[PDB]
């Protein structure tokens, strides 16, 4: 089990440096769209002698023909990946720290001093290998500088005098690797990437909503066919398609009169 | 709602924190906010604790996880994860834009 | 004898040096839940190999069946050697 | 500490805006003074949308 730990992470080692060899983006692979066929031929369904209710379950096979055809393209993607980090896995450094663990000798006993150095290396592995120097603000600046408001009289409003100090360094805090400021490090957080979204999202939904505008301008019938009972009506050829609102579009195109 | 529980009680509010999460200078102040109850905490369960070994290591864990600039963020540590895990949604949005562009 | 198995537990390489995100895209996801698998398997063993209080109720099991062999009829000390030296002398005596 | 003198100059500056006057050492307080500066821009905007 030793070496069955040993063997996996000399593998996912491997993993690591043939990924990074070939400088490819992290979820690329893991993603099973990119593996999926964008130029295949995409069959019709006109084509295929469909009755009324019978095309979205034409619909259906085609998609989950296409999507488990680029699952198990990203299946062998990664078995192929497999067999090129085994191959590497055999050729590789194996020089691996060791878990902490307290020293006990055969008779002997267990110092505390040495059952705490080593629950120190587990809260010093807490900590991240790469952070923003988010700054509190100590009490010894904190006070300077709210009876430095306090002297001018600013006293009652002491308290937002002083997180706007926090606050300032706070919105431009810098990120530190190793202790040490690396430097030119721009990241993009989670609320200014979920903001990219929420834009995106009501910019494409408004262009469904002026999609939508036009043609019910023009064709207003249209909304009485629901979106989901509408290819549930299709066939193949125009005069398969189920008149359940055939006649019923016919008549309210015609006007209120 | 469970990481949030923890800081804005029970009645948290996760739609507000699901459409804008909150930035890295809230991620701190409310840290800051909750740090007054968590070093008490930690020293009320420390003197409690059954053993010296236990009383440090639970004032070990909160020595590392009180202080603000332990928070590990994601788009920090990995800067290519986080941008790709942005065009998850950027390209799956994008599809919906080809869609009203052909129609 | 349990130390000499936490000896070995002492040195097992540290699998969470590879538990950040730069190791979880990077690999199968077949040898990540392997590699999941064998660091949850570190933890079982080592949680039972320092049960410490559970060694005095395994050293129960030795004791009944070692205090029968000395419950001996013939002595508490006997054993082949010297039981077959002392038919040695019995057999070849007179009769 | 590469941008170490524009940290201190907000600390400076956000006390300077909200600056309180004191009459005998004592702040009066409840008292709102028009400046110099705004009453000129009350000046200019009232001049802009006359002379248009």
């Amino acid at each position: 089990k030793k070496q069955a730990t040993e063997n996996l992470m000399k593998l996912l080692q491997a993993y690591k440096d043939i990924g990074d060899a070939k400088s490819e983006p992290l979820l690329k692979n893991h993603n099973p769209r990119t593996f999926e066929d964008r130029d295949y031929p995409v069959p019709d369904f006109r084509t295929q002698n469909l009755k009324a209710g019978d095309v979205p379950k034409f619909f259906d096979t085609v998609i989950s023909t296409r999507a488990s055809a680029a699952i198990a393209s990203k299946d062998k993607f990664w078995a192929g990946r497999k067999t090129e980090a085994e191959a590497a896995s055999a050729k590789a450094s194996a020089a691996f720290p060791r878990v902490a663990v307290p020293e006990w000798k055969k008779g002997k006993t267990v110092s505390i001093e040495n059952l705490n150095t080593v629950t120190d290396k587990y809260a010093a592995a807490l900590v991240p290998k790469r952070k923003l120097a988010l700054p509190v603000l100590p009490e010894g600046v904190k006070k300077a500088v709210e009876d430095f408001a306090a002297s001018v009289g600013q006293a009652k409003n002491a308290s937002e005098v002083s997180e706007l100090l926090a606050k300032s360094l706070a919105e431009k805090a810098v990120v530190t690797e190793g202790g040490k400021v690396v430097e030119g490090f721009s990241y993009v957080s989670k609320a200014v990437a979920a903001k990219v979204i929420a834009t995106r999202r009501a910019e494409v939904h408004e262009r469904l909503l002026k999609l939508w505008a036009k043609r019910l301008l023009v064709s207003p019938e249209l909304a009485i066919v629901p979106l989901n009972e509408f290819d549930a009506q299709l066939a193949s050829k125009f005069e398969g398609i189920s008149p359940k609102y055939q006649e019923l579009l016919s008549a309210v195109a015609q006007g209120n009169k | 709602k469970e990481e949030l529980k923890v800081i804005y009680g029970d009645n948290v509010d996760v739609k507000h924190f699901q459409a804008s999460p909150r930035t890295p200078v809230q991620q701190l102040f409310d840290s800051l906010k909750n740090a007054a109850a968590n070093k008490e905490r930690a020293a009320k369960e420390a003197a409690a604790a059954a053993s010296p070994y236990l009383a440090y290591a639970v004032t070990k864990k909160q020595e590392v996880q009180a202080d603000p600039s332990n928070i590990p963020f994601d788009e920090v540590l990995y800067p290519q994860l986080s941008e790709e895990l942005l065009e998850l949604e950027l390209s799956d949005i994008r599809e919906d834009e080809i869609a009203l562009e052909k129609a | 004898l349990s130390n000499e198995r936490y000896q070995l537990l002492s040195q097992w390489p540290d699998f969470t040096t590879m538990y950040g995100k730069d190791f979880y895209y990077r690999a199968h996801p077949e040898d990540l839940k392997k590699f999941y698998d064998a660091a949850d398997e570190y933890y079982k063993l080592y949680e039972t190999v320092t049960e410490f209080d559970s060694l005095s109720a395994l050293a129960s099991q030795v004791v009944p069946n070692y205090a029968a062999r000395r419950r001996s009829t013939v002595h508490p000390a006997i054993g082949s050697t010297v039981a077959d030296g002392a038919f040695t002398n019995f057999l070849l005596s007179k009769q």
